[PDB]
């Protein structure tokens, strides 16, 4: 059924699965038109497709064009969402393709599951996780490809860098989503935190710095102060 | 006017013969029921004073042959057969009736809820859904399943109602998924009025024999095709006219003849507030929805 913290090793087991997040599909700045009213402008966005295993990100760009002429758009983002999830896994090798696909929110399990009839035994889960990516946009190499595209794209990243050279995937995994969670809840301090040693870079070929073991200790210590931080002087304790 | 006869009334029952019902002790001297409308399907319905578990019963047209009731000690339940002698039949008949022992099938003048609740149900179309061609009647209970429940076990003692999912590629056209989930037109209109159905007759027919199912025995599967067929129509965006003004009249009697008591477990909420206040159709069952609000306000 759902995903929540009893069966939590399940995604770093064998079995293909995708976590699919629909949470930065529909972007839109809402203004002041010259009569007074108020308006929207939608900006680009993106689905973001994470093999938690792995680290392979199947960035799809979402180019405004595609709104165009188009009523309700929020419901119509879920099912533009299932479309690219389902045009997706068509495209990737019978061996390649998951077994399960996760949705970080529960309308999108209709949808999904509508555009994936013709794959049966593919499982589509909710899941009880709070998981953190809609701050997938505060990555500053994601938000920029998203920002500058001009028409549909898929871009193919690694969310993990070369990480799993020196960790395990649940370790991995457990990194990914505290930088996420902090740059959450403070995405300025967050990234001051990342940034504030200029002898620390990111590689050309790399989204996050080049943070030694030892490094990655003291950066992972700061963001889990950050977080808590943040939860009094937003809780007061 | 016709009759169905009874051999006797072994054990005490609780008879039903449509929307009516009267109990018989054990071993009184009944024997059956006179004066049954020709014209219309009937089901003759029963549950046992020591075992309220299985309501059972048979459809039958009386048009179609001379029915009769006789109980087996063996099988232990009130069985109906055919007597192909006409002679032997009419006399035992004419028998029972000069000795007053039959009841009368008791429709006031003014009453059209029968013909109401069975407008487009035929026996043909029954005899489909219930397979067991060597009889010209149709057996029925509470435990009978489903084609689509037997798919989610015994195929010959099941309901053939037709399989009706939302979230099928029957139900789905590829490249119209968004459009199609959200408004159920093609899938009423083409794959199911055209082409499974023929017509809106046929619909409504399977519909009301449903309902007749859930009432009468119970049935928890004939319960489910019953709201299945009804939220189809309702989540169509485009349901041809006379349709919809008939769809209104049958769920009005069916809403009105619906014991008050059985509503905690034969209405489903989410079809009906979905159906009366969400849908395309929200607006175009007037009388179903004063009759629901007025009646059963609570599940609203
Ligand atoms: N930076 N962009 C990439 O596509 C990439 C390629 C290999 C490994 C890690 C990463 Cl981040």
């Amino acid at each position: 059924g759902a995903m929540n913290s009893s069966n939590y090793a399940e995604l770093f087991n064998n079995d293909i699965k995708l976590f699919v997040d629909d949470t930065n599909v529909y972007r839109v700045t809402v203004h002041k038109t010259f009569e007074g009213n108020v308006a929207t402008k939608a900006i680009n966005g993106c689905i973001f497709t994470l093999n938690p295993k792995t680290g392979h990100l199947f960035l799809k760009i979402i180019h405004t064009s595609v709104w165009a002429g188009q009523k309700r758009l929020s419901q119509l983002a879920k099912w533009k969402t299932a479309e690219e999830v389902s045009a997706l896994v068509r495209s990737l090798p019978k061996e390649e393709q998951p077994k399960q696909i996760i949705v970080t929110r529960k309308a999108m399990l209709d949808p999904l599951e509508v555009h994936m009839l013709d794959f049966p035994n593919i499982a589509i889960r909710p899941t009880e996780l709070r998981l953190p990516f809609s701050a997938a946009m505060s990555i500053d190499k994601l938000s920029d490809v998203v920002m500058k595209a001009t028409e549909p794209q898929m871009v193919l990243f690694n969310i993990y860098d070369d990480w799993l050279d020196r960790i395990s995937s649940y370790t991995a995994f457990s990194r990914l989503t505290l930088l996420l969670r902090a740059l959450k809840t403070n995405e300025e301090s967050a990234k001051m935190i990342l940034l504030s040693d200029p002898t620390i870079t990111i590689k050309s070929y790399h989204l996050w710095p080049s943070f030694t073991d030892e490094q990655w200790i003291t950066i992972e210590s700061q963001m889990r102060d950050l977080i808590l931080t943040e939860y009094g002087r937003k809780y007061n304790v | 006017m016709n009759t169905v006869p009874f051999t006797s009334a072994p054990i005490e029952v609780t008879i039903g013969i449509d929307q009516y019902s009267f109990n018989v002790k054990e071993n009184q001297p009944f024997h059956g029921i006179k004066d049954i409308p020709i014209g219309h399907v009937h089901v003759i319905h029963f549950q046992h004073a020591d075992n309220s578990s299985m309501r059972y019963g048979y459809w039958f047209d009386c048009r179609m042959g001379n029915f009769y009731i006789q109980y087996d000690p063996k099988d232990g339940l009130y069985k109906m057969m055919e007597e192909r002698d006409g002679a032997k039949f009419e006399n035992i008949v004419h028998n029972f009736k000069e000795r007053q022992m039959m009841v009368s099938y008791p429709k006031i003048d003014e009453d059209d809820t029968w013909y109401n609740l069975t407008e487009f149900v035929q026996m043909d179309k029954i005899r489909k859904i219930v397979r067991k061609d060597e009889n010209q009647f149709s057996y029925v209970d509470s435990s009978m399943t489903t084609v689509q429940e037997n798919e989610l076990s015994d195929p010959a003692h099941s309901l053939n109602y037709t399989v009706i999912n939302f979230k099928s590629r029957e139900a789905i056209r590829p490249g119209h998924e968004m459009e199609d989930f959200l408004d159920k037109s093609y899938y009423l209109n083409t794959v199911m009025l055209q082409g499974i159905f023929k017509n809106s007759s046929n619909y409504f027919g399977e519909l009301q024999f449903a309902f007749l199912n859930a009432m009468f025995f119970g049935n928890y599967g004939s319960s489910l095709q019953w709201h299945a067929m009804i939220e189809l129509i309702c989540s169509s965006a485009t349901v041809p006219k006379h349709m919809l003004d008939k769809l209104d009249e049958i769920l009005y009697y069916q809403i009105k003849t619906l014991p008050e008591q059985y509503s905690d477990i034969l209405l489903n909420e989410r079809v009906w507030n979905i159906c009366l206040y969400s849908s395309f159709q929200k607006n175009s069952l007037h009388n179903t929805e004063k009759i629901m609000e007025n009646k059963y306000p609570e599940l609203l």
